[PDB]
């Protein structure tokens, strides 16, 4: 059995001796810090891969008049001057198949988990065009996250690029990770892309995935801080290619770039090493186009393409709470609404620290079901108005009963939105919670017993009456029937809570 | 066309191509680079000569993706500034930078064409009628009336509501306007473009079942496209609307969005073309670029271009050069403030910063002028006494002070409105509001007849009668 | 990679080099874009003199340089 | 290529083209290369501290002795006037390939273990002409013992485009089983 | 997981020893190939391959 | 309390059984590679003649 | 025969080396210039190939001084990256960037050398054993617990206490630490270095006799060494530490002080090497040079490196690219502030900003998690009320606001601890107080038993009962 595979190998190599094809090959002039100039190669395309004699992948970006600007995908050590470099005849291809589900891989679509190579048949371009205007349809599905703030006030629909912007240690990775691991029984494909992160932090994310079971349907395209600038720059494009391969084949997808500012820093580095001129804050002029060419490959495809979907949740980083910075303003201009995560709200006990006042969702209530729409259409506007009022009602000393009641109900709403770590809320729990809050039952009991009464009420309905679950799932609409059940439950469990 | 040049340098979207010694293209003459698609077939990509730099070498930017091009390919000088199909053939159609059809229907009737680059109308042509039209929005038609046959500019950071406000202005004005509209999309999300397309589909304004019956012609300079298209699609939509205004002499509507993506692509390409950087990052050819656009977008004796355009300001700061250069060219400006967006007051038109040229007594009626002046004055008094309150408490203000403070907050609430298109965001359906209704309601508010009603009763409400009805419903809910 | 070295001015200098002679009668157009033009020759032009190309497009000589006229 | 050396070399060769003294200046620069190849010649002519007067003097003496074309002596004085003399060797080198691109004489490099007969030279020359589309082809003689048994002939603008079968076959049948 | 992992890795080890034995085969091939008179036979072979290059030229 | 202690014990047990299974697969793999080394001596015999075309 | 070539240009530490057409060295090959001084041949001048300038010449930076190298001197290429001695022989000694001993004792056995540029460990060679580790600093153990095998950063300005803090961490942990420590100093005071060596000898850590059993190895590139040196002293110390980790499979401590000098050295090197500058003055390869250090540190299946890296924040501006890039790398950052140092609350760490990754209930216990979150809550509320109270005073707050402000003062003062290496500044002894006392003391403070107490009694006390005793002594001062 050992020799017969080598028998097929030798019948290969008999028919595999040499095939005369004209390969473009020139010499090397400059090699430094990941950037290597080339002499000759007058026929290499823009972006065509090259092969250095050592065996290092490259990309030819600057086709200058005399020399060729080639970036290195790897280290630059063993490359020798005057050696030959050979054009490949390909353009940034990536092997893609369904086997990738569960694999941590480099930016070269090669495994780093040690589970052996991935078998892939097709190959798709790293840089690919976007679906046109007519080749998409509007967003109507919801994408469940599991947090009440995100999934109620600023919804995220299947195929809406929603930016998770925020400061350091505010919960951005946690929000994205919970959005991923909530998707176990929703049949979506998750892709976690990590650009310029700790190897150990990536390992923590992967181990958390493996123990929570969300690794079956998730690829983790991870790059560490030691990775070359071209690899850190091309990571999100390879992740997007892996995502798009399923998006076209009538799947539903979710990709999280985490984070984008490190990729923009890698592109800044590689551009400044190509001696291009720098713009504001030493970024090249077109980081806007850089991010847009990446993000606008997220869509909800039309019916004549199978109604595939890909939702992008890119993460950026405001240094020192500053959204005015160049990369944050570019990404909040590019994406379809954002989610702000404020360190002040993180400190003051409100987890997750979703600053609603400067959070938006461009898809709106079209990314919720009829039930949550009916129960919480006016919720973000009224919560913003109540934030204003509570901010303003301290200047005035004495206030009337109506304003005080609005203020108290607003504080109970703020107690509602508190969401612990790794605790997902299904749509049934979400609808009933928003109802119990926004109606005005919760005002009587106090802010410390809000959360515990919510827990007891949800447990009570789940034990007693599964027809609420059945209605909210199968019908997807908040019928008068389910409302009557929920009001019975609120009354009964409120009496029981008063007793206990 | 005869002369054949060879691609020499491609630094991304910058193509330096060498020609035979005597045959050198003119500035802005289009170039067709004979490409090669990855499947072996050719891939025709258009270029536009930006700069003759000697040694038989011209610098041309790429209107399409250069990835896949090579040095030494063929190119052919079509001798003309980019020719776009114009006329009634383009009605009800979606386009790109090159005038190509991308709605995936039959090709455009190529019979009529027009070069994109041209000259402005002379000083005689300028039509001079100062008259306003009603847009149905309270704050707009009260504090910044729009000038029919003029230019309207919207400013605001990202996420404040100018795209949705252009959607609202469309839904009010466009269909009822018997004239012909043109929508120019410069740097726009494919989601929003498709949304507009399908909403205008359902709204029957394009009449898919019978094409060439429509009233709108759409261009789309998307964001994924390289800087060439984002530089040229504004001029494309302008050339379409310009044919409409001159040859067909009918009032046009021109929704440009954005205008800042124009200067974005300009500054992107500029650093490579050989220019030295201007201020914060823009190109030296900034004021003349935006002037070349704006002074072509104007109203003449033959036809009148009423042009709405949104100016996306970066980082909410109005000190940036491209916003700074728009202001001088825009008649009536409305700036959206992230504060008013945060407090849920939508639309977030800043009433004190936004100004119009139409708001004159002789032009819009004495009572309308005076009511607008009183609204501005009251809001200004509020925002001045703001921190006095914030550090003293509210009690230590006078009777007049607390009075005007309450009434100013009430005005600030009432300036909000449920939009037809923002129904998805608010939950309540929209409310078209007449100008006389606005004027009367604000007369009531400042005179103080509603001067015990709750503030939140003036919130998300069209008319003042609806506000009183809302107050009565809340008065019922309170005791019940 | 330098200005004024267009591989045609060198050709005409090879043709007519013998000694350094005036050229103020004539001037070629070397580089032209975005509203400027570099002009070789015009050795006796003044700083600010209205120069006139073909097609009637007027110009002004602001930046007189080593071998060219901005 | 936009190398300033190539700019000057193109100007000189194109003047030679519009006159008809092409080979007469080709031999001229072919000898000028070997003039400047010896280091003190170039060092003397290049270092600017030396007076341009006696620079021109010695250059005129070399013109008379070695023999130079009218236009070419003119061009060397033009360089000594316009101060491009740091680039003299480079200009003399770009003249060769700009003149080759003028006459369509695609100089090619063929590389084998041992010498091939001029029959094989004519074979490969006609093959290069039928793949390139040139006016003429002049084949350069090389030996490369690093090849095992084969030939790898080069053509194109630079030696960019290459076809090869000696050790490319070795490493490509390496990679098949080393998949 | 470890079962399928060690199966993959064992296959990779088979690939490794294959690489090594084929390296030995190539070294022995070069050792026998060091015959210079056979190179002349390979030179007539490469003349046939010059004919084949003319054929590719036609193609 | 009981589930805490017993589950700490259970996860400890699971990880140490993982390490034992890992050692077993390692030793088995090495044995298979050595048997393959004999087989590949036979391979080294039957390859070099065909490797030359 | 090692290939040889000439020096072309010398501009600062930049050394342009012309080589024969044949064998040009790879990147990072240590070019050894023959070197000439007043009299004699100082071979000591060692470089590192950083670029290939083309036309058979390369560019290298000099790990020593360049004043004295003349044009036309020869170079040799060692064919390998710059190696340094490692192993048991290097235990208990002071070193250079060149791996040359400085400690005025004998040489080192070159049996096991290790090149400085060793690629980072792969993705299978990590460990995810999340684990706490106490240091005895109240605030460090409470609000941002430290991790085993993971990095820690002392972000701060100048003069706010990074060196004192790291010295106290040394005296706390390293003395009882069960493995080896590697103190590597990337451009700090030679006085600090000498004093640390003196303490290492006085306490006996580097046993003057029997120097093989010392458990501490020093590497010193001070603030006067050239920017070619202060850019690779860190890598030298790291190679020693990771040799210990990889081979002897121990738990290693690696105190870098401080990596911002390494970053700035990189900046001064790149500006002369002629790269285009990135943001305000740094090199474009800043994230890459940062990660190329930070990524070879992580704990592996065989050993664990718990490195404590001080970071210097320029001009008290955390927005600067070097700290803003190191934040992405470190696990738990301790942000020393200047305001707290001015008002006297030492250590001057910022309790809010100092944030960890190990502060998770499933790591630390829900009681610790609860009390930590409540302290952060009260301190945040105080920071919010600060703007109002600056103008007005504590007189005009509400009842809950006044209660929270008083509790906040008591908290921020109880968060102070007299150190054992601060006795020359305070006169009060060091006070080691672990988590068992810490959690309970803060539980009492946020419960309100000590509400009737004054504030100044919590100032510079270890134990909560120490604070109570000092309070009764304050009431004993009438
Ligand atoms: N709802 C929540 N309940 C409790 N803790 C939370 C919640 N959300 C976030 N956290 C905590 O916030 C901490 C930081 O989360 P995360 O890892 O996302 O930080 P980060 O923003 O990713 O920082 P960086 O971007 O620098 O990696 C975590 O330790 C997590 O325990
Ligand atoms: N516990 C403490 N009590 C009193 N003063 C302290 C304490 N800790 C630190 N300091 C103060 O810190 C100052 C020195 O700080 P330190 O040298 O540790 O930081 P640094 O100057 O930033 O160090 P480097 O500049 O070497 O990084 C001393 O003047 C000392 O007064
Ligand atoms: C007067 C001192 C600064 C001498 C210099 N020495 C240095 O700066 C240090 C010792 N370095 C890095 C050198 O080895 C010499 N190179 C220089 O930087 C310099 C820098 C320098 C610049 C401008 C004036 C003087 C010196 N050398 C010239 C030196 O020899
Ligand atoms: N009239 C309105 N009422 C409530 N919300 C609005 C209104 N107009 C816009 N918005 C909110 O603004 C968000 C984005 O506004 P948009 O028009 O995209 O502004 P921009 O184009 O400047 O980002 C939307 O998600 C929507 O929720």
């Amino acid at each position: 059995r050992a020799d017969e595979i080598s028998k097929i190998i030798r019948e290969r190599i008999e028919g595999y001796n040499r095939e005369v094809k004209v390969v473009n090959t020139g010499t090397v002039l400059q090699v430094g810090d990941g950037i290597a100039r080339i002499h000759g190669l007058d026929e290499v395309m823009a972006g065509e891969l090259v092969e250095f004699e050592e065996g290092t992948i490259g990309i030819a970006l600057n086709l200058e008049s005399n020399n060729v600007g080639v970036v290195l995908m790897g280290d630059g050590l063993m490359i020798q001057e005057g050696s030959s470099v050979k054009a490949t005849g390909r353009i940034a291809q990536i092997p893609v198949s369904e086997a990738y589900l569960g694999r941590v891989i480099n930016a070269l679509a090669k495994p780093i988990d040690g589970r052996g190579e991935i078998t892939a048949s097709e190959s798709r371009l790293i840089e690919s065009p976007a679906p046109g205007i007519m080749s998409r349809r509007s967003v109507y599905e919801p994408l469940q996250t599991g947090l009440i703030a995100i999934d109620a006030m600023i919804p995220v629909g299947r195929g809406q690029r929603e930016l998770i912007i925020g400061d350091r240690q505010t919960g951005k990775t946690a929000v994205a990770t919970d959005t991923i691991l909530n998707q176990q029984g929703q049949n979506v494909i998750c892709v976690y892309v990590a650009i310029g992160q700790k190897a150990s932090s990536v390992a923590q994310v992967v181990t958390n995935f493996q123990e929570r079971g969300a690794m079956e349907y998730t690829i983790v395209v991870a790059e560490t801080a030691d990775s070359p600038a071209t690899l850190q720059y091309l990571a999100p494009y390879t992740g997007a290619a892996l995502a798009e391969y399923f998006m076209y084949r009538e799947r539903h997808t979710l990709i999280i770039y985490d984070d984008l500012s490190k990729q923009a820093q890698a592109y800044r580095q590689m551009s400044l090493l190509l001696r291009r001129p720098p713009g504001r804050e030493a970024y090249p002029g077109d980081v806007f186009y850089l991010h847009s060419r990446l993000l606008e490959r997220a869509a909800k495809l039309s019916s004549l393409l199978g109604e595939g979907s890909m939702t992008a949740l890119p993460i950026v980083e405001t240094q020192a709470g500053d959204v005015s910075a160049y990369i944050p303003t570019n990404v909040i201009s590019i994406t379809d609404g954002q989610i702000f995560l404020s360190a002040d709200l993180f400190n003051a006990g409100i987890r997750p620290a979703i600053n609603v006042g400067i959070s938006v969702s461009r898809v709106g209530s079209a990314a919720q079901i009829k039930a949550m729409k009916k129960v919480a259409g006016k919720l973000k506007l009224e919560l913003a108005q109540f934030a204003e009022l509570e901010a303003f009602a301290q200047f005035a000393s004495d206030l009337d009963k109506a304003t005080q009641n609005q203020l108290a109900r607003g504080q109970r709403l703020r107690e509602l939105l508190k969401q612990p770590q790794s605790a997902p809320l299904t749509v049934e729990e979400q609808v009933m919670t928003i109802y119990t809050g926004t109606n005005g039952y919760l005002d009587s009991l106090e802010l410390d017993q809000v959360r515990k009464y919510l827990v007891e009420l949800r447990t009570y309905v789940k034990t007693n009456k599964p027809e609420f679950q059945e209605i909210i799932s199968s019908t997807k609409t908040f019928t008068e029937e389910a409302e009557a059940l929920l009001k019975e439950a609120i009354q009964e469990q409120m009496e029981r809570f008063l007793l206990q | 066309k005869k002369n054949l040049g060879r691609i020499a340098q491609i630094i991304g979207p910058v193509l330096d191509v060498a020609f035979p010694p005597g045959k050198m293209p003119n500035i802005y003459n289009a170039l067709i680079v004979k490409g090669r698609d990855t499947a072996g077939q050719p891939m025709n990509v258009t270029c536009e000569v930006q700069q003759l730099l000697g040694n038989n070498r011209v610098r041309a930017v790429a209107m399409s993706a250069t990835d896949g091009l090579t040095r030494g390919m063929e190119v052919i000088d079509t001798g003309a500034p980019l020719s776009v199909p114009v006329g009634g053939a383009t009605l009800g159609r979606i386009f790109n930078v090159l005038g190509e059809p991308v709605d995936n229907l039959g090709p455009v009737d190529t019979r009529t064409t027009s070069p994109i680059h041209r000259s402005a109308p002379a000083f005689t042509q300028l039509d001079t009628k100062l008259s306003i039209f009603e847009t149905g929005i309270k704050v707009v038609d009260l504090l910044a009336p729009y000038r029919r046959g003029g230019k309207i500019g919207l400013f605001g950071g990202a996420g404040v509501g100018k795209t949705v406000l252009i959607m609202e202005l469309i839904n009010n004005i466009a269909k009822a306007h018997g004239g012909v509209s043109v929508f120019g999309g410069v740097g726009e999300r494919t989601r929003e473009g498709n949304d507009l397309y399908m909403e205008m589909k359902e709204s029957g304004v394009i009449n898919e079942q019978n094409i060439a019956e429509s009233k709108v012609a759409l261009v789309y300079g998307q964001m994924n496209e390289p800087p060439g298209a984002r530089m040229r699609v504004g001029l494309t939509a302008l050339t379409m609307a310009e044919y409409f205004r001159d040859v067909n002499e009918q009032d046009v509507l021109l929704f440009i969005d954005n205008i800042f993506r124009f200067v974005q692509a300009g500054s992107e390409v500029s650093a490579l073309l050989g220019r030295m950087p201007s201020a914060v990052g823009y190109q030296p050819t900034l004021s003349t670029e935006m002037g070349s656009l704006q002074e072509r977008i104007t109203s003449t004796k033959e036809g009148s271009i009423t042009s709405i355009q949104a100016v996306y300001v970066p980082a909410d700061d109005l000190t940036d050069p491209a916003p700074a250069t728009t202001f001088a060219h825009l008649d009536a400006t409305t700036v959206l403030s992230r504060g008013l967006a945060a407090k849920g007051i939508y639309p977030a038109v800043d009433p004190l910063d936004s100004t119009s040229t139409m708001l004159q007594p002789r032009i819009v009626g004495e009572e309308h002028y005076e009511i607008a002046q009183r609204v501005k004055e009251t809001l200004q008094r509020y925002k001045e006494l703001q921190d006095i309150i914030a550090i003293l408490g509210l009690d230590e203000l006078s009777e007049e002070d607390r009075l005007t403070v309450a009434r100013a907050r009430k005005i600030e609430r009432f300036l909000s409105q449920p939009f037809f298109v923002a129904e998805v965001f608010t939950g309540s359906p929209g409310k078209y509001v007449g100008l006389a209704e606005t004027i009367r309601g604000f007369q009531l508010i400042l005179s103080g007849e509603l001067d015990s009603l709750p503030e939140q009763a003036f919130y998300l409400v069209g008319n003042i009668d609806e506000a009183t009805a809302k107050a009565m419903n809340l008065e019922m809910e309170s005791k019940l | 990679i330098r200005a004024d070295e267009i591989s045609k001015i060198i050709r005409e200098r090879i043709e007519g080099y013998n000694r350094e002679v005036k050229v103020v009668n004539t001037g070629t157009v070397l580089q032209v874009g975005d509203g400027i033009a570099r002009i070789h020759g015009l050795d006796e032009v003044m700083a600010g003199e209205l120069v006139e190309f073909e097609e009637g497009t007027i110009g002004i000589a602001l930046n007189l340089e080593s071998n060219n006229v901005g | 290529v936009d190398s300033t050396a190539s700019r000057y070399a193109s100007a000189l060769a194109d003047v030679a083209d519009v006159t008809g003294t092409l080979e007469a200046t080709n031999s001229d620069v072919e000898k000028l290369i070997r003039i400047f190849s010896e280091e003190p010649v170039y060092y003397f002519f290049a270092n600017p501290v030396i007076s341009i007067d006696n620079k021109r003097s010695v250059l005129d003496e070399i013109i008379t002795t070695s023999g130079l074309q009218p236009h070419t002596a003119n061009f060397i004085n033009i360089l000594i006037d316009s101060e491009r003399i740091n680039l003299v060797k480079e200009i003399l080198n770009e003249f060769e390939d700009v003149f080759n691109k003028i006459t369509g004489t695609e100089v090619a490099v063929v590389t084998s273990v041992v010498k091939l007969e001029n029959d094989h030279l004519a074979q490969i020359a006609k093959g290069v002409q039928k793949i390139t589309g040139a006016k003429n082809v002049r084949i350069k003689t090389v030996i490369d013992p690093s090849l095992v048994a084969g030939f790898t002939i080069r053509y194109g603008n630079e030696g960019s485009k290459l076809v090869d079968m000696s050790v490319k076959k070795q490493l490509e049948e390496i990679a098949a089983q080393l998949e | 997981y470890k079962n399928e992992t060690i199966q993959f890795e064992q296959q990779k080890a088979i690939n490794q020893v294959r690489q090594r034995v084929f390296q030995q085969a190539l070294q022995g091939a070069l050792g026998t190939l060091n015959s210079c008179l056979n190179n002349e036979l390979h030179l007539r072979t490469i003349n046939a391959n010059i004919g084949m290059f003319g054929a590719m030229n036609e193609i | 309390l009981e589930v805490e202690a017993k589950l700490a014990e259970g996860r400890k047990k699971i990880e140490v059984e993982l390490q034992e299974a890992l050692g077993s697969l390692e030793q088995q793999k090495e044995d298979t590679i050595k048997s393959l080394d004999s087989q590949i001596s036979a391979l080294s015999d039957d390859i070099v003649k065909k490797v030359l075309p």
